């Protein structure tokens, strides 16, 4: 007898989905919405270099730790890694102030240009040339200092008079600077460095103003060190000016940098994966996925344009018919 | 399968059926083969390739945790945010793992249903003019040449026609 | 259209019956016309209601945006609270969108499987004493007065009184 | 109830077929009764606890308030944590009770589909050989002994052999 | 031959739907749930008028910048409307700390009533008469100042000696007031107004002190002034009292406000929009929503009862069936 | 005639769900999801008891206010419980600096061991036997201190010397630890108590320094009190020192607390519950559910495992079919 059927395809598919009925239903055709797969590295992004700290932590690239001097300088990146290892970072021992905001600040930033915002010559009648401790060698010196701050002292033969400078931001860019108050350990070492007398540092914009004094006390040795400094920061914003003024315990301000604030998002990365020459449009903390998906499972931290985060290990999704063969 | 046509009273799909997801196997003196029914295919093909696409695009946009950092006395906010990133992290593992069980599941019943719509338009066809035999297949009580499958298949049988030879 | 009935084998709607969403159209010697079957449309419309109502009862409630001002030294905290801002805003979004998506999908089905229900109820009735067609229309191979219409629609059609004609 | 056959075409359940969701009542010579088709009620029973267990595990994560305290200096993440916590708060029972609704929906259709595939399963077989009735019972137009509805019951009928006692 | 069909209602409309499967599906019927549409203006909530800021900041308004009397006094309002322009702020430059806090604080509120705190001779010894300067005009004289401070100086003839004044909050109602410390841009100013010796503001609460000291520095020059008030806030709550102490740079309280907060969410607007005479129950930063819908993609900012925002151009639901004519 | 039907289950069920298209649909089998009971008690977790504070708020507790007494020394604690009309918390008037991230680390432990970090000996040439007083009782004695701190005067025959102390934390637990600095209400006290010159109290860690010298004045009166004292609270991590140095106006440190970090989340809750001697793994601040539903409509606010909290009445899943009898 002659024939007709009606009837559906079957394959050799062994790939199941699961429903919400049934789990491993063998399929016909699906398709994986998920990415789990990542290269263990960091790559370009829009095609610029990220910034590599190495052995300098951001404090200690940002300060001018004498041993963070290949930083040293103007740098681009369109994202920064941080080892965390990192040995140098705040050699003289304190506080820097605010740290948090200023590791975000940072963060959303993608250029500096590192420029003299305050020649040794703006401080008269004070020594700018030592200032130098062995709590902060260089690699060629044993005592020296960061390089973007000068630790002012008295000359020999007079008192600490009145210091002022003053620095007018006349370009487009917002500044980035930074200054310190020295705590020294006892008044023996205050009255050596800066002689008798109350001593204060006062800065002052026209939106903002900070006033300090010493604060004299015998804290535990870190780095050879029982005094302190208090770092600070602050962003001179264009069109600003900002006004010094000092007549002791004055870690001044002299390289800053000029900060191109990036429209996109920023980050920095925590980690110990190694940087290579590979191009990328999505790069996570633990590294780069490389994928039409919309999602992953590898890591919630990333910049580029990257696939939605999710916890689960799967997410394939039934196309075809379920498989009968 | 919710229809009752896959998986099945037609028990069974083809492997020799290359050219679509549903369709026609036929056999007569002029030979035997399978026929995909382009029309429905096609039709199912721009339906799922549709949720597909919609899924994809509804899903098109991430919340981003952030790196930054917080100090011993913001133990507070800290713990703020790590509630918050995690909250929306489980929220869209919900959203996803759920959406993708309950569509899974709802299209292995359209498949069903196309199917089960061709056989009832083949049936409704024929009439007694074939027997049924319930598993998909219909034996003709006449003798059905290549152009008469063609027939079937494209939506124009002719019943009175062969209304005769059917009588025995 | 899933259960395969609009668009059909019964490709095609009707602009004369205004009456309600499903019914028939009749043609005899005693004129013609288009009737709503009240009971199947009623229902529909009060299960199409609940849902609707449903759907606006459970997304009222608000996720509420605040315009506080932050300074430049709370660059994370005014951060934080963008992203979880955009983040329930995200999540809503989708939510809505979806949510639509899909219960129209199920409402069209809903629809079709009604007017299916009808045509087999129907069928169920009439068997050999009309024609199907294929197309939900049935020739009647006897005489179909109004009240044999009004009969059919009922759910009381007395397949014997007719059968004798039928045959014939 | 979207298949047509739960309250319904059947209109009205049994509460003396205790032995499963979906079967069949018989009454020949030999005697009457209730009997599940044990197949078609494992199979659901699977699909409904396999839901069941998705829901539940797809909904294990949880959401965790936290009792910190601000003071009057920090109104602004007081009310960032208030909001947030509100916010997934809406967000999870708008997902239940979403959820809930939209499941039960489809859990009695799905309820509706394998009573209805059972009725096409029984009406394929028997043809012309019972009269339907268009309540879900089929009134057999020759003699079914015990064998003959185990026959029926377990998808091998043989219609030719009561073909000719069915025709008088 | 007689013919019974089934079939399908069918209509002119045009109105489409998108599901799952199918875009741009013609429907019979159809119910729009997105809002839209919106009147831009601001009206009336809870039958209370909203307060319009005109030409003052919150900060102007508060602290009773001379240019912004037409709000002196008692306020009530719904919701606070402030400019984007608006010009009359801090007039003597300097920060008013805890701003934001501030600003949300406020926003929380309903009604205050200004009333007279602490009256000028409640400091005895001292000039409360000048105190008013260029950078602080009114509309009709060229120098003055807050109209919720007073700026008290030495007299000619005298050392400025110890101040002190009190105030018990016996009231049912938390008072919200306000005061400074004047830090003159050198020591020859601050011997002018203050005279010789260590100088001090103190404050006290059962709850809240305060104690700071001038901090003299130039700073840039800003509508005319290189000094700077440090400007302060708190909340007197009731049963509290207030101690003022102090022996020179006291930017004393004078009025202050008896605050009472809202019973629901409060707002400060942003905007340009006019205010009119019209009643709301649902009023986003850009307009009045008129609606029943449940969502709305016209703003995430509002008071009252709004539909829930959401960036959508259009959420349909079809009701009837696929349009088939 | 023979027949045979198709049919479906019903049964004596008056159980409902609602669907998206109809509501109050009785079912033959369903399912409830939501835990809506609770036993109003707090009871033990991981078979560790809560801490009940009783009479005593944190600041009491921590602070060793006398009144505390029954809570002095070692404890563990799943959780702890503060009553909310607690009276017993900061008996001499002033502030408890950064009160809420105290509260939440002390709500991130799980045990506290008192020992002596300072005995009195440590303080050269002071009185370290009175510092005693009338805001402050025991229940035995009418003028007493925290138990916790020394109030340091100077001896009737001599000045207040410079004095130190030093503390090596050479275990491997943090150490939370408190002092305070006196600020008397006038010029008489302060030079009856710490005699005349300009004092201070100096603090250093590794990687914390604090400096403050007396603020005075005339606050308001509470608890008899019109002076205060500043309180503060530190970490000493393991392997870090601290060094204390002032030459009047400290309350020093004397007990502190060996602190052990739990690595599970930890609770405060302020309830009225009772606490009783039973077992549990899902605690609310409102009381304890022994459920295995995976949602609750009882509270955010637990320890433990607890099901999800949803703000709906009843969670109802059909699992069989429309019971029609
Ligand atoms: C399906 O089950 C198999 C065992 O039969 C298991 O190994 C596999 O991981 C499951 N598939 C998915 C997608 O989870
Ligand atoms: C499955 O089928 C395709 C073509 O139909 C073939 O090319 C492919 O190799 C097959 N897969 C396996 C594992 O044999
Ligand atoms: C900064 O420079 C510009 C022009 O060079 C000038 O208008 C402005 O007055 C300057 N400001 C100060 C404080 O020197
Ligand atoms: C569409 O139909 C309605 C009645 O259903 C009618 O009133 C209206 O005029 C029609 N629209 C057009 C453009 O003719
Ligand atoms: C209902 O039947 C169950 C058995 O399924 C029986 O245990 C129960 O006692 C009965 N309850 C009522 C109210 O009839
Ligand atoms: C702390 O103790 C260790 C030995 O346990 C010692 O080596 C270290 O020098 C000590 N720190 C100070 C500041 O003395
Ligand atoms: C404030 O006044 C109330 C009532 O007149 C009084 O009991 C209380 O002592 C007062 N407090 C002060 C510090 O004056
Ligand atoms: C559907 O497509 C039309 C063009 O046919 C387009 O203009 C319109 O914006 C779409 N409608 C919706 C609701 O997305
Ligand atoms: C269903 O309606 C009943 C009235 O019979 C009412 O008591 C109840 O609120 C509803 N059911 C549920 C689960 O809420």
């Amino acid at each position: 007898s002659d024939k007709i059927c009606i009837g559906y395809h079957a394959n050799n598919s062994t790939t199941q989905v699961d429903t919400l009925l049934e789990k491993n239903v063998t399929v016909t055709h699906s398709v994986e919405l998920l990415e789990n797969q990542k290269e263990k590295r960091f790559c370009k992004i829009m095609n610029k270099a990220p910034l590599d700290l190495k052995d300098c932590t951001i404090e200690g690239w940002i300060l001018g730790n004498p041993k963070c001097d290949l930083l040293l300088g103007d740098q681009s990146w369109s994202y920064i890694v941080e080892r965390p290892n990192a040995q140098n970072g705040i050699c003289y021992p304190g506080v820097l102030n605010e740290l948090e905001e200023l590791k975000a600040f940072i963060g959303s930033g993608e250029r500096v240009e590192r420029f003299e915002m305050f020649p040794k010559s703006t401080w008269a009648g004070v020594d700018t040339s030592r200032g130098v401790t062995n709590a902060c060698p260089s690699y060629t010196i044993d005592s020296s200092f960061y390089r973007n701050l000068v630790w002012i002292v008295k000359t020999d033969s007079a008192t600490y008079p009145v210091i002022k400078g003053t620095y007018n931001n006349t370009g487009t860019q917002p500044i980035l600077y930074f200054w310190g108050v020295h705590h020294p350990l006892d008044t023996t070492v205050q009255d050596n460095l800066y002689g008798s007398g109350d001593k204060y540092v006062r800065m002052g914009t026209e939106s903002m103003n900070f006033a300090k004094s010493p604060e004299i006390a015998a804290r535990p040795a870190v780095n050879g060190q029982r005094s302190r400094i208090d770092y600070y920061w602050s962003v001179l914003r264009p069109g600003e000016t900002l006004n010094v003024e000092s007549n002791g315990n004055l870690i001044a301000p002299w390289y800053a940098y000029k900060f191109v604030s990036t429209n996109k998002k920023g980050a920095v990365f925590k980690s110990d994966l190694p940087i290579e020459n590979c191009d990328a449009t999505c790069q996570t903390i633990t590294g780069v996925l490389r994928t039409n998906k919309t999602f992953q499972n590898v890591s919630p931290l990333w910049i580029g344009e990257c696939p939605k985060y999710v916890k689960s290990e799967s997410l394939r999704l039934a196309t075809g018919l379920r498989n009968v063969p | 399968g919710i229809f009752g046509a896959i998986a099945g009273f037609i028990e069974g799909g083809w492997t020799g059926m290359i050219d679509g997801w549903y369709g026609y196997h036929h056999e007569n003196s002029q030979g035997s083969g399978y026929a995909a029914d382009r029309e429905s295919t096609q039709k199912a093909i721009d339906g799922i390739t549709n949720k597909v696409n919609s899924i994809i695009n509804k899903m098109n946009t991430q919340f981003e945790a952030v790196d930054h950092e917080f100090s011993n006395l913001e133990r507070r906010i800290g713990n703020l945010n790590k509630r918050m990133e995690d909250g929306f992290l489980d929220v869209w593992t919900y959203n996803a793992e759920l959406l993708v069980l309950l569509e899974n599941e709802r299209t292995l019943d359209l498949h069903d249903a196309n199917v089960k719509n061709l056989y009832e338009k083949v049936k409704s066809q024929l009439r007694d003019n074939a027997n049924d035999l319930g598993n998909g297949c219909f034996e003709f009580w006449h003798k059905c040449d290549n152009e008469c499958m063609e027939s079937v298949k494209n939506g124009t049988y002719d019943y009175p026609k062969y209304q005769k030879e059917s009588k025995l």
